[PDB]
């Protein structure tokens, strides 16, 4: 991978994000996603592991598919309304199909089984790059088009996308899939309070990423896929260990954690408009994933492990890539709940 | 100096092919802009009506329009008959 | 669009051709240009959930 | 509560009717933790490069709370400006559609019949 | 401190409150009408231009 | 000494905190010529001034 | 009676594809795309769409060949498929000719096929415009506008096909 | 909506159905999700031509144009995985499990 071309590849792929939440004619939207597809391909296949290629050609196969659905979708509003202008649909049975075209590319309803397989693929820096900037842009067309969703269909797809985001984490070990059910719950999260109000699912989504990032960085600050690889670096790293911890609280929502300021205004807007019954079952499976959360924390800092004696060299070296940002990235995803208020500016 | 002028003979020599193509493309770029006729394609291409001159519901005090298809005044195309 | 650049730094990047009353090259009208000029000048300025 | 509203500038952090506000004082109780926000940040910077915590590079620390603070005074205004704006057409809309709003009739206690519940 | 002071100091407590409660209650209703009737400043989803549509003289009439 | 290699940080970067020190003054003073010119601007605005 | 050509072009699109997505030998998966999209050439070209019809011959009679490329390439074996080798595929073909028949059957005798959308039986030589063009053929100026309307669309593709390039590049370097 | 709407459609629903429900070959199901953008090119130039859409006559080869890009990768990905595992069946596709 030549610098440059890793360069090039980074902003082709930001570029592919930006003429979707910039692009207002439908086309430009599907061709800024497959800009996007054609993109980061390549660098999901940077360490070139037949892993790797597996990883590659699930996410090209499923992207693919969903794409050629979403210009389904866009074909038929086109016949039935003659408009590419990006706005509620005139079709209902095309709404639908941009709702799961955009859905595979989120990993939300069944359509999920791709992204625990193709994190576990990849490095963890292109899982970093596929599970924090490959939402923006679908993200941003459900945004545009929240004017006609069909509440069930978006509301029971949030409901999987959680539900099986916390069960089938609970039987993982590798930090990648553990993190990608993780991020598949949180897109369950924001999707559910998408058709009432964006301003919440946009909030939800800069508070995932935050905490994304924040936990990424700490894993490649500490070089662990396994539960024991992070086992056995309570040693050399105890204040990365330790800020393990506590972000591993502000994933499920612990106030007055971060995480939990999300989850708070996200019920506390679908208690707003009579959805009181659905707003329960995501409280009470949060405690799912708080639950592998608390056994990746019992596995890090929480509880002594046995270490290695070779492990003892490490201490003489000390990790050279500064890998910027991490500290703010930490703290804006510990303490910003007494700054709630702030949601208004993205309004 | 004398190296820039030795790398156009060498490469004049070794991939001749190379230099006729980046000069005759060189060329496709730069000379549009300084040709004075370039303007002159323009006119070509605004004089032929595809389509039919509509023509403006006359109402007075538009002398620049000319009253009939025959009359002197209004938009000619002399030049493009002596170009 | 989510972070409208078009009308914000002012210049067209895709609205000559989201709709079919635009300036077609040579004056060449659509099918139906006059519906959807008395569809667009009806809902201007209206709001969508209102115009419809 | 927004982005449909009429006259709004794409792009634009702070519009120009904002300033008729009252800006953010330089002690506002937000602002301020929002500079203890920076030093967190700057404390934690020094433990993760193994650094002396307490006293490593005050010159690191000073951008972290002085930028920090910075970008939360501009997000303070166009906070206030929001909810301005929300409680502006808030009575906009209120005035402007009457009816929708009837006039409560207020009556004492003495001439409503609420029934105690005898708590044994 | 003397009694005063605390109950001066409570009944203004009171005051903000509650005309803090039924501003957000207010609020609650305005987000609806305005929602559902649209007739005002937000909740007004986007539309198409009118000036994008041209009305120069075309190929063909009555188009 | 000690450490035969050359610490990676062991001497004064004099550059960059040169300039962190002058972007905290500037962003400082930025800072409080905002404040001064909003107030004003709010009295001279609403008919306070 | 040629009159129903225009239908029948699109039928012949119909069970052409389905044949092609009948899940054959890769050969005969592309045989089946080739006639469907040799079938629909005509019809785009019926419709007024010369040039774009024209086109798509063009650049998809040579992608199916370089996906043939790769077929004795990459895909090819010791015992090629056959159409006829696996017995399922014989479901699937005649599951495609007859939904489509029954559908046409119902259109011809109700015309209110009540599948999916709305559609009625009465072919297709009602929905042309009538007009005219002068001296311009339409779908050849508006493909032609790309070059004085289409500022952002050339860019965006060509700085994608460059990008597509490159990804070529890096993805088969093979280190 | 005419017979020619119809047929286009659902030839697209079998392609759909073709390429997402695998038999048990890749290069066969990336060969029906071109054929996916066959049908969805051809309806395209429908409306397009039907409508008089002057501009959006360019859409099409736009749409082309990415769209064997995406083909392009596809059989390009086909080779990857070819030389190492031998043979674009996917049935053996399954060292990534856990
Ligand atoms: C909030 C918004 C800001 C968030 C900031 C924090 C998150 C961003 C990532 C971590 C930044 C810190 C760091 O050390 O990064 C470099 C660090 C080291 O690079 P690497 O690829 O991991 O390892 C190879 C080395 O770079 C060794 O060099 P190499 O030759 O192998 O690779 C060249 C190198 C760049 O080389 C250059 O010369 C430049 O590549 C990169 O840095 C990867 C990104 C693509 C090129 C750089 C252009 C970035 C714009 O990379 C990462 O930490 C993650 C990789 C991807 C970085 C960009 C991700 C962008 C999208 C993420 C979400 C953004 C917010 C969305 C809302
Ligand atoms: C701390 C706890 C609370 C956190 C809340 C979020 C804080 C982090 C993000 C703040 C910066 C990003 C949002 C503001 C910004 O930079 O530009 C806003 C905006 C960006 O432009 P915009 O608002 O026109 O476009 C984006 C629109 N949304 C958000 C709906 C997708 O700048 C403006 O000047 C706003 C103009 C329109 C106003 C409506
Ligand atoms: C809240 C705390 C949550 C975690 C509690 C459980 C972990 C406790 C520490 C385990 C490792 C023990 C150890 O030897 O740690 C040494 C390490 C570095 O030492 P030191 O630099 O003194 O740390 C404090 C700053 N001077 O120091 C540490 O590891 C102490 C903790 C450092 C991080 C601060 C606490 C978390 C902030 C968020």
């Amino acid at each position: 991978m030549n610098p440059i071309i890793y360069t090039t590849l980074i902003m082709t792929v930001m570029s592919g994000t930006m003429l979707v939440m910039i692009s207002s004619h439908w086309l430009l939207i599907w061709i800024g996603f497959e800009m996007n597809l054609l993109a980061m391909i390549p660098v999901l296949m940077k360490n070139f592991n037949p892993r790797a290629t597996e990883a590659a050609t699930k996410y090209f196969l499923t992207q693919a598919t969903a794409s050629m659905m979403l210009m389904m979708a866009i074909i038929i509003n086109l016949l039935y309304s003659g408009q590419w202008t990006i706005t509620k649909m005139f079709n209902p049975v095309a709404m639908t199909m941009m709702t799961m075209a955009l859905a595979m590319k989120l990993g939300l309803s069944p359509f999920h089984f791709w992204v625990p397989e193709v994190t576990q693929g990849i490095s963890l820096q292109a899982g970093l790059l596929l599970l924090t900037w490959q939402k923006l842009a679908p993200l941003s067309v459900l945004c545009q088009i929240s004017q006609s969703i069909n509440p069930n269909l978006m509301l029971t797809m949030a409901m999987l996308s959680i539900l099986i985001g916390g069960w089938g984490g609970l039987n993982q070990t590798q930090l990648r899939k553990i993190m990608a059910y993780s991020s598949i719950a949180h897109m369950g999260w924001m999707t559910a309070v998408l058709p009432y109000n964006t301003t919440m699912t946009i909030l939800n989504l800069l508070i995932y990423i935050t905490m994304t990032l924040a936990m990424f960085m700490l894993l490649i600050h500490s070089s662990a896929t396994t539960t024991l690889s992070l086992s056995h670096t309570w040693n050399k790293m105890p204040v990365i260990t330790s800020l393990m911890m506590v972000t591993l609280l502000s994933m499920g929502g612990l106030p007055p954690l971060s995480g939990f300021m999300p989850k708070w205004m996200i019920i506390q807007e679908m208690t707003k408009n009579e959805s009181i019954i659905m707003p329960t079952l995501m409280a009470m499976t949060a405690l799912l994933n708080l639950y592998f959360y608390m056994r990746l924390a019992y596995s890090s800092s929480l509880t002594m492990f046995p270490s290695t004696n070779n492990m003892k060299m490490k201490w003489q070296f000390e990790h050279t890539k500064q890998m910027k940002l991490l500290p703010t990235m930490i703290v804006l995803s510990t303490l910003v709940l007494p700054m709630t208020p702030a949601l208004s500016s993205l309004n | 100096a004398g190296r820039i002028a030795s790398f156009l003979k060498n490469a004049w020599a070794k991939e001749p092919v190379l230099v006729a193509s980046f000069a005759i493309g060189g060329l496709a770029i730069i000379l549009p802009s300084l040709s004075p006729y370039t303007n002159y394609a323009i006119r070509i291409n605004r004089a032929t009506p595809y389509n039919y001159p509509v023509p403006l519901r006359d109402d007075g005090n538009m002398p620049d329009v000319p009253s009939h298809p025959q009359d002197p005044q209004g938009p000619s195309l002399e030049w493009l008959k002596n170009l | 669009p989510f972070f409208d650049v078009q009308k914000r730094l002012g210049l067209d990047l895709d609205r000559w051709m989201t709709i079919q009353s635009a300036e077609q090259p040579h004056k060449i009208p659509g099918r139906c240009h006059a519906f959807e000029k008395e569809w667009i000048e009806c809902a201007h300025g209206i709001g969508g959930i209102r115009a419809e | 509560m927004m982005s449909g509203r009429p006259g709004r500038v794409p792009l634009q952090f702070l519009p120009n009717e904002a300033r008729s506000l009252p800006p953010p004082k330089l002690t506002d109780p937000r602002l301020v933790y929002m500079g203890f926000l920076g030093y967190c940040s700057g404390l934690i910077d020094n433990a993760i490069r193994r650094r002396p915590v307490v006293s490593a590079g005050l010159h690191r620390q000073l951008l972290y709370v002085t930028s920090f603070v910075f970008f939360g005074y501009y997000l303070l205004k166009r906070q206030d400006y929001m909810y301005a704006l929300r409680d502006h057409d808030m009575f906009a809309y209120v005035k402007s559609h009457p009816e929708d709003f009837p006039e409560k009739d207020k009556k004492t206690y003495g001439e409503i019949l609420e029934e105690f519940h005898p708590v044994r | 401190d003397g009694p005063e002071k605390n109950y001066e100091k409570t009944m203004a407590i009171l005051q903000i409150e509650a005309e803090k409660a039924e501003l957000r209650l207010k609020e609650l209703e305005v987000r609806r009408l305005m929602r559902a009737r649209g007739d005002g400043p937000w909740y007004q989803y986007p539309t198409i231009d009118k000036a994008l549509i041209d009305h120069s003289p075309k190929t063909t009439p009555d188009n | 000494k000690f450490y035969i290699r050359e610490p990676p940080h062991g001497s004064p970067d004099w550059l960059k905190v040169g300039l962190t020190l002058g972007t905290s003054v500037f962003l400082w003073i930025y800072l409080i010529k905002q404040h001064k010119e909003d107030v004003l601007e709010y009295k001279r605005r609403n008919g306070l001034e | 009676m040629t009159m129903y050509i225009a239908f029948i072009l699109s039928t012949i699109f119909v069970i052409g594809f389905v044949g092609f997505s009948s899940k054959p030998s890769p050969i005969y998966g592309g045989l089946g795309l080739i006639v469907s999209g040799g079938v629909g050439c005509g019809i785009v070209l019926n419709f007024g769409g010369s040039f774009l019809g024209l086109m798509v011959f063009l650049i998809y009679l040579g992608g199916m060949l370089v996906v043939f490329g790769y077929t004795t390439a990459m895909a090819t074996e010791m015992y090629p498929e056959v159409w006829v080798s696996n017995k399922t595929v014989f479901g699937a073909f005649v599951s495609g000719l007859m939904m489509e028949f029954c559908m046409v059957y119902y259109a011809l005798k109700e015309e209110e096929v009540e599948i999916i959308f709305k559609f009625n039986g009465l072919g297709d030589w009602v929905i042309y415009d009538t007009g005219d063009s002068g001296f311009f053929s339409e779908e050849a100026m508006g493909i032609a506008a790309l070059y004085s309307y289409g500022t952002w669309l050339v860019i965006v593709t060509g700085w994608s096909l460059l990008i597509g390039v490159v990804v070529i590049m890096e993805i088969t370097r093979g280190n | 909506m005419p017979l020619v709407y119809m047929n286009i459609i659902m030839a697209f629903a079998i392609a759909l159905a073709g390429l997402l429900m695998y038999r048990s070959h890749l290069m066969s199901s990336l060969l029906c999700l071109e054929g996916m953008m066959l049908s969805l090119f051809i309806m395209s130039t429908l409306i397009i031509l039907n409508t008089h859409f002057t501009l959006a006559n360019m859409m099409p080869i736009i749409l082309l144009v990415f769209a064997a890009c995406e083909a392009a990768l596809g059989l390009s990905l086909l080779v990857m995985v070819s030389n190492t595992y031998g043979t674009d069946y996917v049935q053996n596709l399954n060292l990534l499990q856990c």
